RNA sequence: CCUCCGCAUAAGCCUGCGUCAGAUAACACAACUGACAAUUAACAGCCCAAUAUCUACAAUCAACCAACAAGUCAUUAUUACCCUCACUGUCAACCCAACACAGGCAUGCUCAUAAGGAAAGGUUAAAAAAAGUAAAAGGAACUCGGCAAAUCUUACCCC
RNA sequence: GCUACCUAAGAACAGCUAAAAGAGCACACCCGUCUAUGUAGCAAAAUAGUGGGAAGAUUUAUAGGUAGAGGCGACAAACCUA
RNA sequence: CUAAACCUAGCCCCAAACCCACUCCACCUUACUACCAGACAACCUUAGCCAAACCAUUUACCCAAAUAAAGUAUAGGCGAUA
């Protein structure tokens, strides 16, 4: 069986709170804010992305070129399988070809 | 045989010491039982020493509220209201009360009170219980009541819903004094051997004899 | 002890607590509210009201207090019903058993007044400890308490292993700079004239 | 004293000495009878016959003829709820073989309210009575 | 095969390692001439024990006693309070210099004393 | 004739061949035991 | 003789026996130095005697009276044992100036962790022998590489730590207001 | 998991509450009434 | 437990339609 | 009624049918769980201060005879040399074979045992089947082949 | 640590013939010729019987060494942890 | 009846911050073992699978600012590819 006999609690959804209040704002920051900042500084994230759009290789080679050496023994090792298994797929393995 | 298993089994334990003590809201047992007859000084000291620990306390209406709660107690039985009953008796008279009646209900109406009910005595506890005092009163009834007993499938145990028959009772309350929340309860009753048995049961029943092996 | 132990009514150690609790079991925790002993002002022995739950409206000693789970054991107050004789053949007498109470659920007292009062967290400036009331200030002072180790400090009688207390706080301590072996030695009177050579040591 | 390093003594040095030792020992009753002079003592695996005849001689003040030395295999067989090795610790033994006439033997240890009401509860109860067929005992009628 | 889990032991060893291994036993001598041992009095310990007559100590304290606040002793401590007098007396009344320095009591040198502080050579 | 009795236990060659001494003696050996707490077994050797 | 092996005959077959406040370190400070010395062979023939009992006791298959009497002279004796060595060490930094009274330096090892090796008690010099030799007190240039993943392990472990810690926070944050 | 099914227990239930009256382990198992439900179709 | 709600509200509308038809009330 | 087994050492395992209580082929022998007890050194391991120096001639009852594969043992002069016998192993129905496995397993004595064990849970006594016993007359006619069994038998070829 | 070969020091081999033997018969012991049984079997190679050797190029315990592009091998393209 | 169900333990990615060692004893001889004369020490290109539909030249795997120049100068059985 995979469902549950009994119902779960009801998980109360507060609609306003800090952040979805304030959800949305200073995204338009160089439209009207005379264009003393972009938008893509403000995203808190890692640091191989901010402000940029990758596929799997594309944020990979990414990541190792700029924190790679910051970056474990065993999780760099990782990585370049990785690429190197998802290098020889999208060149030989699949249609439009 | 339970100190002498657990020296064969070997769950050897320390005496348990805590601070904390099982506190009790009723004495096991009686005090001094009233021999009644085949039909004083220290009652005052009893009935005033009760008055030192609650001034405001009757004797003449003290009757009155323990047929009161006879009847509504017994209620209680039928309606199967625990609760109600937990805090209206005693825990030594729960059990006997209230452990046979399972797996069975129970019907009890009151028709009336041929004589008053009366107090017989009373007796009061000393010092030398977990520093704490228990007094206790004895009271005669005389009333004619109905019984009638269904078991778990709905036919009579005994006794009849429209007859009532006559019966004398000499029930005994107490209460705790230390605290104020205490309240008189039912607490037990004294079965003199004198008086007679009651109504027999219609059903008939056997012993198994002694087992006698080869 | 394991991690994420659960402290119920019986102590660590006893046999209901094991029973209950062996090494194999992992249950869930308990989310209790943290309160450090900075702001913890609840201590056995004082008079606590409570006002809702079971036996709402009315007012108890406290017989004991548990600090972990922030439990509360007031006596005659909040009392189911159990049994504690032999289950073989007899029935087994009825008793009040306590239950727990939270420390929010729970509102100590003032002793003056014997209302429910709120509670503030002070120092008198004479020191060292005090606890003090709302709105009209009044001093609660400490309940007084059989310690575990001591039943009877003042109904103690010196027994033969016992030392007198004059024996214990007198001294005969002399700061002679000199080593404990040495000390000892003189003390005897015994002799050793070998010199201790040296020895390598990597 | 157990776990601490003793001075070296080599030729002409001086003698080495124990002020506060750390050693305690188990007199204990025996499993199997040895004779009235010998008597049975458990002690750490550190400990030998020597230092254990000049430590009887000195603190206890006794005289002592000679002792045997024996060493114990706390049973590893038990296993816990994960199947991990549950070993009891060794210990030595030492068998003493006492003075002249001394002639020690083992003496016995042990030879010789709540449960007050529970009792007189049991007893005032009532055997219910088969004639009354598991009726309740409690009311009148 | 074998167990790894198992402290190793005297027991599990052939004859050679059931004699050689030891369960910790300080030594107490040493062996020759076809397995002669030869024991001395110099490496045997000697219990140093005092007499216990007009011994009024108990081991158990009354709880009559009154608590004292914990006051660890130390260098400045000790020094302060046991040699510094010492040094007022000399310091007020006479004459000294850093020679002579015995005269109060100081460790120059560590050899050439039976008990040494640093490697100590006593134990406890 | 029968196999199973390959293993015939033997403490003094076991010590020898798979020994602590062994092992931290050889350099190839040396790569066994710190390959070991890295997944932090109890029993690094024998 | 051996009696003083057991407590007193009046004190065998009772459920209970007395017994005082354990020994205070302050106290243990204020008494002379060869008081302390005899205290020492007190609480060691107390303190055979309570494991006496003890052992007589699971032997018998029944409790000890006391129980918390056992622990009482343990606590002392070792409170005994700092006063002590509370004495010499304070005398050592005085005269001397070292802290262990054991030499030792820091070393690193073949596998390249540095610890505390402490110096053995050695009669002939270190050049000599051919043990201490053997012992190999220095890392290989492969080693650094294996330091750099138990180093990472370190790391995950506070990591997974200190980011569990943060969820909790965050759950009964959610709870509770405060 | 991030997505998963729920309603697996219907989407069958229902194929099942028209083979109910077939006869041996077609009616309670899944797969037997699969090919035995579209084939009674 | 694998996350959602709307199954097993629809269970226990299930449920209750079984628990009708066993013990339906007067 | 069996015993081609047994006893012990070495090797190996590590408390693994000793006492107490409990529940769980039969388990109330427990060899399962919890606790308690245990194997005591003479036996056997744990050794030798240095320098220089000596050491042709087997064993086989070692004698004769008799060889070849040519063999297993010794001290000496000087210097130094006070004390002393501690420590460790000591159990078991046991080990390696995934098992309480018909297997594997060195050494001393016993050569049928002073030691150690039980082929049959009970019944009926079908076939087929496995291991044996006996057989009229014949005696390999069966069979690729005297395979197997019985008996104690010769001669000739290839390699 | 099984096995293939080697290295250090050891152990065993009754008795009957010949009375010299990589000699003949034959125990312990080693090997596994042939037949049956078994084939999830007692056993990832066994049981019962019949057999070859059994004073030697014999068998075997103990310790060490030879490690894969290799080792070992009285070459079976064998053995080197089923 | 056997069963079924739960919501926690904790885990994963980020960001920020550089991180660890009883100081009672023992632990490189056979690790977790108190104690004796050795002259014993590391510095070496990675290779191959795979792709080129075989394969032999060759086939990114980082070493020091995101983006862009740029998949350009160029290299290459001028082929794959770099
Ligand atoms: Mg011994
Ligand atoms: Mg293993
Ligand atoms: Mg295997
Ligand atoms: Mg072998
Ligand atoms: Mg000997
Ligand atoms: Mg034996
Ligand atoms: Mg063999
Ligand atoms: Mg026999
Ligand atoms: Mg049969
Ligand atoms: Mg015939
Ligand atoms: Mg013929
Ligand atoms: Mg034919
Ligand atoms: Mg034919
Ligand atoms: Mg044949
Ligand atoms: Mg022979
Ligand atoms: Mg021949
Ligand atoms: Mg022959
Ligand atoms: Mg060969
Ligand atoms: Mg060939
Ligand atoms: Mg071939």
């Amino acid at each position: 069986i995979g469902i549950r006999l009994t119902l779960p609690p009801p998980k109360v959804v507060d609609r306003w709170n800090e952040k979805r209040a304030m959800f949305g704002v200073y995204d338009n920051i160089g439209i009207l804010g005379n264009f003393e900042k972009h938008p893509k500084e403000l995203i808190r994230g890692p640091i191989w992305l901010r402000g940029w759009k990758g596929n799997e290789l594309q944020r990979c080679i990414r990541k190792r070129k700029m924190v790679g050496s910051r970056m474990f023994a065993d999780d760099l090792h990782n990585l370049n399988k990785r690429i190197r298994y998802l290098y020889k797929h999208f060149n030989r393995h699949g249609k439009f070809r | 045989f339970a100190m002498q298993h657990a020296r064969k089994a070997g769950l050897v334990i320390p005496p348990e010491k805590s601070d904390r003590s099982i506190h009790l809201a009723c004495t096991a047992g009686i005090f001094d039982a009233y021999v009644p007859p085949e039909g004083t000084m220290a009652s005052q000291v009893s009935i005033r020493r009760i008055k030192d620990y609650d001034a405001n306390f009757k004797i003449k209406d003290f009757p009155e509220k323990a047929k009161d709660i006879f009847i509504e107690a017994h209620l209680c039985l039928n309606n199967s209201d625990h609760d109600r009953l937990h805090t209206l008796v005693t825990e030594h008279c729960f059990p006997d009360m209230t452990w046979d009646i399972k797996y069975k209900t129970v019907r009890w109406s009151f028709v009336e009170s041929l004589e008053p009910s009366h107090v017989v005595q009373v007796r009061c506890s000393s010092m030398m219980n977990q520093g704490n005092v228990y007094g206790q009163i004895t009271v005669r009834m005389h009333t004619r009541q109905t019984l009638a007993i269904y078991d778990r499938f709905g036919r009579l145990m005994y006794g009849q819903e429209d007859v009532p028959k006559d019966v004398l009772e000499y029930v005994v309350f107490e209460k705790q004094l230390t605290n104020p929340y205490g309240s008189w309860r039912m607490h037990t009753k004294i079965v003199p051997p004198w008086a007679p048995p009651k109504q027999p049961i219609l059903k008939t029943v056997m012993i198994p004899g002694p087992q006698l092996k080869p | 002890l394991p991690p994420h132990y659960r402290y119920g009514m019986s102590p660590p150690g006893s046999v209901a607590d094991k029973r209950k609790n062996p090494p194999w079991i992992r249950r869930r925790p308990v989310v209790v509210e943290p309160i450090s002993d900075e702001d913890w002002y609840l201590f056995c022995g004082d008079t606590v009201e409570i006002l809702e739950g079971k036996d709402a409206g009315k007012q108890g000693k406290v017989v004991q207090v548990i600090r972990q789970r922030n439990w509360v054991v007031v006596g005659g107050l909040n009392t189911h019903y159990r049994y504690i004789g032999k289950t073989m053949d007899y029935r087994g007498t009825m008793i009040p058993s306590e239950a727990p109470l939270l420390h929010r659920q729970v509102k100590l007292v003032d002793p003056m007044d014997r209302k429910p009062t709120e509670i503030e967290w002070r120092f008198t400036e004479a020191g060292e400890r005090v606890r003090v009331s709302t709105r009209s200030g009044r001093i609660i002072p400490k309940p007084e308490f059989p310690r575990a180790d001591g039943i009877v400090p003042e109904t103690w009688i010196d027994g033969p292993k016992d030392t007198s207390v004059e024996d214990a706080l007198e001294r005969t301590y002399v700061p002679c700079l000199k080593t404990l072996q040495e000390e000892v030695m003189e003390a005897m009177g015994i002799k050793e004239t070998r010199k201790y050579k040296k020895v390598y040591w990597y | 004293a157990r776990n601490v390093v003793y001075p070296l003594y080599r030729l002409g040095g001086p003698q080495l000495r124990v002020f506060r030792t750390n050693f305690f020992i188990q007199l204990v009753r025996p499993g199997v009878a040895q004779p009235e002079d010998t008597v049975q003592f458990r002690i750490p695996m550190e400990m030998t016959r020597v230092d254990l005849r000049n430590y009887l001689e000195g603190i206890y003040n006794v005289p002592v003829a000679a002792v045997r030395t024996r060493v114990q295999h706390g049973s590893n067989k038990r296993r816990d709820h994960r199947n991990v090795r549950i070993k009891k610790p060794d210990y030595k033994v030492a068998y003493v073989q006492l003075a002249h006439g001394q002639t020690f033997t083992f003496p016995d240890l042990f030879p010789e309210d709540l449960y007050s009401m529970l009792e007189e509860e049991r007893q005032q109860r009532q055997s219910s009575d088969p004639r009354r067929g598991g009726v309740p005992s409690w009311f009148g009628l | 095969g074998a167990d790894r889990m198992s402290k190793w032991t005297s027991k599990r060893g052939p004859r050679s390692f059931r004699g050689r291994k030891g369960r910790g036993a300080k030594g107490i001598g040493f062996l020759t001439s076809g397995w002669r041992f030869v024991q001395i009095k110099e490496m045997v310990p000697e219990f140093v024990v005092p007499d216990l007559t007009g011994f009024k100590l108990k081991p158990y304290v009354s709880y009559l006693a009154p608590e004292s606040e914990e006051t660890p002793l130390t260098a400045a401590q000790l020094f302060s309070e046991a040699v510094a007098p010492a040094i007022e007396k000399d310091f007020k009344d006479g004459t000294f210099d850093p020679d002579n320095l015995e005269k109060y009591g100081f460790e120059p040198t560590q050899e050439g004393k039976l008990f040494q502080l640093y490697p100590r050579n006593f134990l406890r | 004739k029968a196999r199973g009795n390959e293993y015939q236990p033997s403490n003094i060659k076991r010590k020898n061949k798979h020994g602590w001494v062994r092992r931290l003696s050889t350099p190839a050996g040396v790569q066994v035991i710190l390959r070991r707490m890295l997944k932090g077994r109890k029993s690094l050797s024998h | 003789g051996l009696e003083e092996f057991f407590d007193d005959p009046k004190n065998w077959g009772q459920e209970k026996v007395k017994s005082g406040a354990a020994w205070t370190c302050q106290q243990l400070r204020n008494k002379s130095n060869e008081d302390l010395h005899k205290l020492w062979y007190v609480l060691l023939k107390e303190r055979n005697m309570l494991l006496t009992l003890e052992q007589e006791a699971k032997r018998q298959r029944l409790p000890m009276p006391s129980p918390e009497r056992l622990d009482k002279v343990v606590d002392s004796m070792d409170a005994l044992d700092k006063v002590v060595q509370e004495r010499e060490d304070a005398l050592r930094l005085l005269q001397t100036g070292q802290e262990r009274a054991r030499p030792g330096a820091w070393r690193r090892d073949i596998f390249g962790r540095i610890i505390w090796h402490k110096f053995k008690q050695w009669v002939i010099p270190w050049h000599l022998n051919k043990r201490y030799n053997r012992k190999r007190f220095f890392a290989l240039p492969y080693v650094d590489h294996f330091l750099r993943l138990e180093r990472e392990k370190r790391a995950r472990i506070k990591a997974r730590k200190e980011n569990l810690e943060r969820k909790k926070a965050k759950i009964l944050l959610k709870k509770f207001p405060h | 998991l991030r997505n998963r099914v729920t309603d697996r227990y219907f989407r069958i239930q229902e194929v099942l509450k028209h083979a109910r009256h077939f006869r041996g382990r077609k009616n309670r198992c899944y797969r037997l009434a699969v090919r035995t439900v579209i084939r009674a179709f | 437990v694998k996350k959602g709600f709307r199954a097993a509200f629809r269970f226990q509308k299930e449920l209750e339609r079984q628990r009708l038809l066993r013990c339906p009330p007067p």
